[PDB]
Order: structure tokens, then sequence, then C-alpha cells
RNA sequence: UGGGCACUCUAAGUUGACUGCCGGUGACAAACCGGAGGAAGGUGGGGAUGACGUCAAAUCAUCAUGCCCCUUAUGAUUUGGGCUACACACGUGCUACAAUGGACAAUACAAAGGGCAGCGAAACCGCGAGGUCAAGCAAAUCCCAUAAAGUUGUUCUCAGUUCGGAUUGUAGUCUGCAACUCGACUACAUGAAGCUGGAAUCGCUAGUAAUCGUAGAUCAGCAUGCUACGGUGAAUACGU
């Protein structure tokens, strides 16, 4: 019962020298099915750990 | 309700026959229409037959009625479950 | 902290001020008046400076526990006279001159669809 | 030296004054841009003085009166062209290919009964 | 993108009616 | 010297006030020429059925006329046609004097 | 209507950046009634927009309602038993009134907060081929595709 | 019912809240005009022959 | 404002719009599409205006009435109660779920109507509903009357929130013999469900739909309803 669940504004990471995610967006909203993609190496497990 | 600069409002003869037994033995319960008048400290011990529409239902003026109406306390509708 | 209620941080002090029960916003930028905040700053920034002095006209009222019976009382003695209200309070209907017939769902719980 | 002319729009009712002079527009002791709020409309309040091409010549001077902000800024843009074919009434052909010499008509409507608005019925349940 | 070209392709396509096929022995 | 015209129709409130305005231009004094003031109409609507069908209605109404004449030089003999009753039946006229 | 055909109503230019594609989008914009406060929202737009990227205001909005114009589009008939969707052509002028409201109802479903700039980030996102406007000319471009086997029963 | 109900309607009454209008024609209750004690019917049934000053329809 | 009738307003008279005219498709002959004088062009825009009949439609309760009933009542007068009853299902509306919004400050622009034992100003008093004095006006003069949207600003920053304003306890103001069953308003506290709607369903072709406010009749008192009035004001009509 409301619209976003989570949301990313802006937002970078790092893992000391890999520079995984420069300024993004990223959002899911009440009732969806989100599939992330890539490949090895990515970012989707620590994508997973910023939520 | 009515305001402050007019009073409460008694309709006039509940209370010479309320004070007309000011100093007396006992109380007989007291037969009424005027469900509209308020309730005065005076009444405090007085059961009175008020009028519900079709029977004098009685009720004894305690005080904890002494800011309320008459009629208040009894009942006009009958409604005992659908 | 202000009562018994902890009126929380991160807002401006008469917003949180209405945090408690017993004062809504009208009692909230008027208790600035015995003490002197200029009531646009946040909870997060002010010292104990009048952190008690707001802690004194919140007590000179009757707030959270001192009203919340204060008023289960009130509506306790309509319930031992027997007047007409309460009856529509110990039955669990709209005790003012509300109607009954179509809309007293404030009162009444959700529908109880019955048959035709 | 002044020229002359009334415009109507849409119950209001603006007097304007054509001057010989630069451009500025002065309505009801005010500058029109504190009267006007918008910048819409004194873009085409000034459309007799972009078809005519005598785009800063005068100053304007108006009387208003009725209305609001759109009746207001549309019933004097027909004064402005309202004055101008009394100064050169030979520019007439060309300020009123423009569309610019109508009143333009349409105006309010009654209310009907039976009907919630002029043209707006009740809600319609057949059972 | 689908490259809409298919308006100057679907117009020869148009002209293969119903009743065009009924006609026109071969 | 202020006079006053009312009718509910405009027919006798012309064919009054501009027949003896020149009953005062008879004698030696000019009076204004009738100047019209704002007139009203009233508007009733009603329901047609005698029963029950709102939605058909029906509107009436009823107007008043005004009109003022006023003179700027009256003599003895100007307001002695003050009680020159000619007037249709209808009109209601004010004189304050 | 049976009885023929009418004409439409022609809107005078923008004051300021003199293009009649800028009244017509304040009346995609407007709502209830109100010219005041949908000339905020555009006039806020073009230049919440022209610091973002570097030219003109009106060549970065004026190529984010052409990526949006659609070509093809489905039309409906019946058959007995189906009732199939036709492919036809747009015309020239009803391809700027969609581009214009798959412009202005795609930004209310946007989550930023004051619409000055959804606006702002949907015109700008549009004229890169992507996102929730443009992608509606490619949902209304396969089913003129997938439908191109029933072309010939046109009008 | 009527003519029971009229003769104490023409009788003025204890408290002055107590004076409805009923119409001076029939006797009706019910919508009742005070510039002319004429309900609805009686109006428009009136104002039809002509007997009702400075009254015409309207079509404005 | 002294003085003026210009400007515009009021409202009597009288102008004006007829396919008159002018091109070219029709020789069925009407008409049809375009053009130019015009404020408006093709029954200008909207109203009143509702044929023969259909439904044994609605109305004996507004009124009148043939036939049949009652007549110390089925008639008549009062006080009080009832039409305001509440497991519930349906029709018409209203208020919102917010950022094109809340709040609290400066600041403009309409019309159409009501007003005598009735509108009721300015001043004062009240946090407020409103109270006491009281001018003027039987009203194009005076009063109701601030239009609210709008516009320039400070501010709050996506949370059932400063959203929303149900439901209750309190303490009051007015009208009325009297607001107990059962009136409108205001102060403080209370802080309900509601995140844009299932199956299906409705209105509207231009100054109309949508929103925004004002005003009347009933009326002591009480409207979100009905009959009116103007400000801002879109989107679309390929076709059949
Ligand atoms: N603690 C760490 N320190 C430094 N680098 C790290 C650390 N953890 C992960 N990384 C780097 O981050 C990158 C992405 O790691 P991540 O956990 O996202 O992989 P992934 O996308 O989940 O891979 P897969 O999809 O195969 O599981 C890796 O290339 C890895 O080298
Ligand atoms: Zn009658």
């Amino acid at each position: 019962k409301s619209h976003y669940l989570v949301r990313f504004e802006n937002v970078s990471f790092s893992y000391k020298s890999r520079e995984i995610f420069k300024d993004t967006y990223f959002e899911i909203k009440r009732n969806q099915t989100v599939i992330i993609e890539g490949k090895n190496g990515s970012g989707k497990s620590t994508l997973i750990q910023l939520i | 309700a009515r305001s402050i600069k007019k009073g409460p409002f008694v309709d006039e003869h509940l209370m010479k026959k309320v004070e007309a037994q000011e100093g007396s033995e006992k109380k007989q319960v007291i037969k009424t229409w005027s469900r509209r008048s308020t309730i005065f400290p005076n009444f405090i011990g007085h059961t009175f037959a008020v009028y519900d529409g079709r029977k004098h239902v009685p009720v004894y003026v305690t005080e904890d009625m002494v800011g309320h109406k008459l009629g208040e306390f009894a009942p006009t509708r009958t409604f005992k479950g659908h | 902290r202000i009562a018994g209620v902890d009126i929380p941080r991160e807002k401006r002090v008469v917003i949180s001020l209405t945090y408690i029960y017993g004062i809504g916003t009208s009692t909230a930028q008027k208790i600035l008046e015995e003490a002197n905040v200029s009531a646009d700053t946040r909870v997060k920034d002010l010292t104990d400076d009048e952190l008690g002095r707001i802690r004194e006209v919140v007590d000179g009222y009757k707030v959270e526990g001192d009203l919340r019976r204060e008023t289960n009382l009130n509506i306790k003695r309509l319930m031992e006279i027997s007047s007409y209200r309460g009856i529509r309070h110990r039955r669990g209907l709209p005790v003012r001159g509300q109607k009954t017939k179509n809309n007293a769902r404030t009162r009444k719980g959700p529908v109880k669809t019955v048959a035709n | 030296v002044e020229y002359r002319g009334t415009g109507r729009r849409k119950n209001s009712v603006a007097r304007v004054r054509l001057v010989p002079g630069e451009g500025n527009i002065t309505v009801n002791n005010r500058d029109v841009r504190e009267y006007l709020p918008f910048e819409s409309l004194i873009l085409d309040l000034n459309q007799p003085f972009d078809v005519t091409e005598t785009k800063g010549n005068y100053d304007v001077l108006v009387n208003v009166h009725g209305g609001g902000f759109t009746g207001q800024a549309q019933a004097i843009r027909h004064g402005i062209a309202r004055a101008l074919l009394e100064a050169d009434p030979e520019y007439r052909g060309s300020l009123k290919r423009a569309g610019l010499l109508t009143r333009d008509p349409r105006m309010k409507e009654r209310k009907k009964p039976g009907l919630k608005a002029a043209r707006r019925s009740p809600q319609f349940s057949k059972r | 993108p689908i490259d809409a070209e298919s308006m100057k392709d679907e117009l020869k396509i148009l002209e293969q009616y119903t009743d065009e096929r009924n006609k026109e022995t071969d | 010297i202020r006079i006053r015209l009312k009718a509910y129709d405009h027919r006798v409130i012309d064919q009054s006030a501009e027949k003896i305005v020149e009953t005062a231009k008879r004698s030696g004094a000019d009076v204004s020429g009738p100047i019209p003031l704002p007139t009203e109409k009233s508007v009733y609507t009603i329901i047609r059925a005698v029963h029950k069908y709102k939605d058909s209605r029906e509107q009436f109404e009823q107007r008043t006329h005004k009109r003022l004449i006023d003179i700027v030089n009256p003599t003895p003999k100007t307001v002695d046609a003050l009680m020159g009753l000619n007037l249709p039946s209808g009109v209601d006229i004010e004189i304050k004097l | 209507p049976r009885k023929g055909s009418v004409p439409k109503r022609d809107v005078l230019p923008d004051p300021i950046h003199n293009s009649k594609l800028v009244t017509k989008l304040i009346n995609k914009i407007m709502l209830d009634g109100k010219r005041g406060t949908a000339q905020r929202i555009l006039y806020s737009a073009f230049d919440l927009v022209e610091q973002r990227s570097g030219r003109d205001a009106l060549e970065v909005f004026e190529e984010a309602i052409n990526n949006i114009m659609p070509v093809l589009e489905v039309k409906a008939r019946r058959v007995g038993g189906s009732n199939y969707q036709v492919p036809v052509e747009v015309r020239p002028e009803r391809r700027t009134t969609l581009g214009l409201r798959w412009l202005v109802n795609y930004a209310r479903l946007r989550g930023e907060k004051t619409m000055e700039d959804r606006l702002a980030n949907e015109i700008l996102d549009a004229a890169n081929n992507t996102g929730g406007a443009v992608k509606k000319r490619e949902d209304t471009h396969k089913m003129a595709e997938a439908n191109k086997a029933f072309a010939h029963y046109r009008w | 019912a009527k003519t029971s109900m009229v003769a104490k309607q023409q009788k003025k009454q204890k408290y002055a809240v107590r004076e409805y209008t009923r119409c001076e024609r029939c006797g009706r209750p019910h919508s009742v005009y005070r510039k002319f004690k004429l309900c609805r019917i009686c109006f428009r049934e009136l104002a039809y022959k002509g007997q009702i000053p400075g009254v015409r329809k309207a079509s404005w």
C-alpha cells in the first residue's frame, strides 16, 4: 500500500580500486518483478547489498 | 445550549409542585409531561414520572443528573434488535 | 522527554509539539509564548536552555494520561446515570443527532452484508 | 491629436485613446504589466501594432471596466484597432484580414432547468 | 528500432483484395 | 420638484411622461427630458406538473420600468398643474416637492 | 459526424520561443482551466533543462517530440468470430497530437518531486530515444508489425 | 382536513413562531408566495387568464 | 470634486441579414461549394413555442366532482411522542486521497439579484462564532459586498505526513414559549477509513466540458438540494 519501495539518488560505490557504480538511479514500485542482468563481476550481488 | 445570560429553563409548574413540599415528610412520584425543563440541584432526591409518549415512566433524580434535562432519562423509541 | 511522549527529532519544534495527545497546533505554537523559542528551529539543535523551560508549561496543562481517562470518566458518567447518550455509547452508534439509517460506519464497524 | 475607440469582449468594456509617442501602455493608474499577470496577453493586445507595422509609435492610455484579465486584455485589443482605422481608415484592408474588427460575440450561456448547467445533464441510470 | 518503413511496404500488400483474387485467372 | 415614473408596461410610461412634461412647457418653465433609469426584471420558476415532475418547469416574470423627470424653474403656475390627473390608471408617479 | 467535417482551432505563438508547439503543449499541461500554473511548469523546464544540456532550449525540446511521432498505428474491424486489428498510416497532423500527450502523461508517471523537472527529465531522456514516451512509439509499432498480415482489410 | 384547519389559521395562535402561511385561495400549505399569497398551481392558473398585473412569461 | 454630456451606461424609437450581389458545378429546377462589401453569413448564439395519436401512464391529497360509505365519529381541541427509528441492499450528490498540493503573509480584476415594524455601516468589545451602541437608505444614491480562483513572496520535501476532517469530550454564541429526543454556526482536545477504484457504467461538439466563487425563492431558525449569475477555460470528430 504505497508506490515506491526503494530508490537510488546518484549513488556511487567502489571496492578500494574498483569503481562499481557511478551515479545511477534505481527504483522498484509496489507489486513488480525485477530481473537484474550483466555478467560475472558486474555488481549484482553488491547492488543487493546496498539495499 | 440556552445561554449564560438567560438562565436554565424550567417549565414554571415543575418548580411550584416541587417547591410546594419544600419541607415535607415523604416523596411521592410527580406526574409530568415537561420533558424539556433542565434539572436544578433542588430536585435532588425526587423521582418524577415523565412522559415518553404513552406511559409515564419513572426515574428518581440523583446528584449526577444535576445538569441534564428531564427527558434525557426516558426513552421514546423502542428497538430490541433486528 | 517533554512528557511521557517523546516527540520525535528531525522536526520543527512546533510541529512535533503536536505529537502529544492533548495539544495540536493552537496550543503548540503559543506554548512558545511562556518560554521563548522561535518555533522554526529543529528539535535536534537546541540545548536544555529551553528544553526544561518548555518542560515547565507542558505540565501547566493536563497531558497524556492526565487527560485520557479524564475523558473516559466523562464518557462513563453517561453510562451510569443512563441518559440518552451513552446508551448510544453502550450500544455503539452515533450519539448526537447523526442519523443511523445510511452512513454510520465510524461508530459501527465494516459492513455485514446480509440476505435480501 | 489623439484617436478614439471602444472595443468590447465578454462583459468587459474598455475605452482606449491612441496618442503620438513611444511604446508604453497605462491602464487604470497602473502599468499594464502590473495590471496583466501573464506575458500571453501583452503579446497579442498589441497584435494591431504588428499587422499595420507601426510597432512603436503610440502611447496607449486605456480605461477598463468589467470582466477579468483575459476579457480586459482583449477588449483592449479591439480598441487599439478600432482607434487606428479612425486615424488612417485606409489601413482598414489589412487590419481586417487578420480578423481584428470582429467584436467576437461568444458570451456565456443561460442555464437551462432540469440540467445542471448550460449543457450538462444529470447522471442517467435506467435501473 | 523497428525501422518503420513498413509504410512503404504495406501498400503493395494492400491491393491484393479478397475479390481481386476472385478475378484475374492465371 | 423631483418626480418619478413607474409602470409594468412601457407603453403608458412614455405616453404619460413625454405627454405632460410639455404641460410644464405650456407655461414658462423648462424641464429635463425624461431620463430612463435601470429597470428591473423579477422572475419566478414554478412546477408545471400538479404532481411528481420536477425537471419540467415553467418561468414567468414581471418588470418595473422607471423614468426620471425634473424641471429647473417652477413658477406659482407650474405646480398648480400638479393635480392634472390624466395618467392611464396603471402608472404611479412620485412627487416629493 | 455524419453530416460532414469541421475546422480545428488555430492558436497564436508563444511570447518567447515563437512556436505554436509550445502553446499546444500548455493545453496538454493545463488542467481544470488554469493557464497560470501551467506556464511555471513550461518555462521552468526549458531552463531547468537548458542548464543540463548546452545547446538551445528549443532544439533539444523539438527533437524530444520527434522521436515520439508514431508513424503507423492500429485501428479495428470485426469478422464474426474475430475482430482484427488493421494497421493504418497516420496523418501528418495526428502525429503532433499524440507526441504531445505521450510526453505529458508520461510525466505524471515519474518519480521526481515537482513537475518542473519530471517534464524536465523527460524532454532530455526522450531526446536520446529512451524512456516511457518513446517506447510507446515502439509499443505501437510492433502492433502495426505483428498485424502486417491483416493489411488488406483496409479502408 | 380542510375547512377545519384553515379556520384555525385565520385565528391568531399563541406564539408567533406559529403563523404558517397557507394560501388564501384554496388552502394549501405547501408552496406559497408572500408577494401574492398564491401557491404554485394558482399563480399559473391565474397568471394565465391575466388577472395578476404585470406578469408574462420569460424567454431570456 | 465646482463645472460639464464628450467618452460608457441606462432604454424608447429606429437601422441591420434577404441567397440582394458577384464566380461555376446543376437545365430535372430547386439547391450546393467558394468570394467581396459587414459587427455577425447561409433557420447568427440560445430560449419560449410540443401535431394525430400511444401508454385504461400519474393525480379523487392542492382544487371540482358522479356513485358508494361514516355521522356521541372515519368528525373536533390540546400536551407529548412519531415521519430523525438501523444486522443491512440500491438510485442522486459532497468531501478527499496532495507538490499543477498544505499552511501563513502582500495584491488585483465580474456580473445577476434581495432590502420596513427589513437591509444594518463606521466606532468599541471578543482568539472566534457574535454582542452594545447606531449613520444612511422604500434604494442606478445607502447597505448586504471581501468575490474565491489569480499574482509576488518565506516555507515545508514523500511520509497515512503540517496530507484528509469522520467520530467524540469539553466550554460557548445566536433564534425561538422550547433546540431533550431532533437546529446552524465557533474555541480547544480527539485524529477514523482513505495512496486514484472489481465486474460494468455516465455527461458533454465552444466561451460548452472541467474548477471557482456570488446571488434568490421557501424561511422565526436551518442546504452539500433546486432555480439563476458571471471569472479562468481545454481536447478531439478520420469516417459511418
Ligand atoms: N571485499 C571486496 N574487496 C574488493 N573487491 C571486491 C570485494 N567484493 C567484491 N569485489 C569485486 O567486486 C566485483 C563484483 O562483485 P559482485 O559480488 O558484485 O560479483 P557478482 O556480480 O555477484 O558476480 P556473480 O554475478 O557471478 O555472482 C568483483 O569483480 C570483485 O572483484
Ligand atoms: Zn392553491
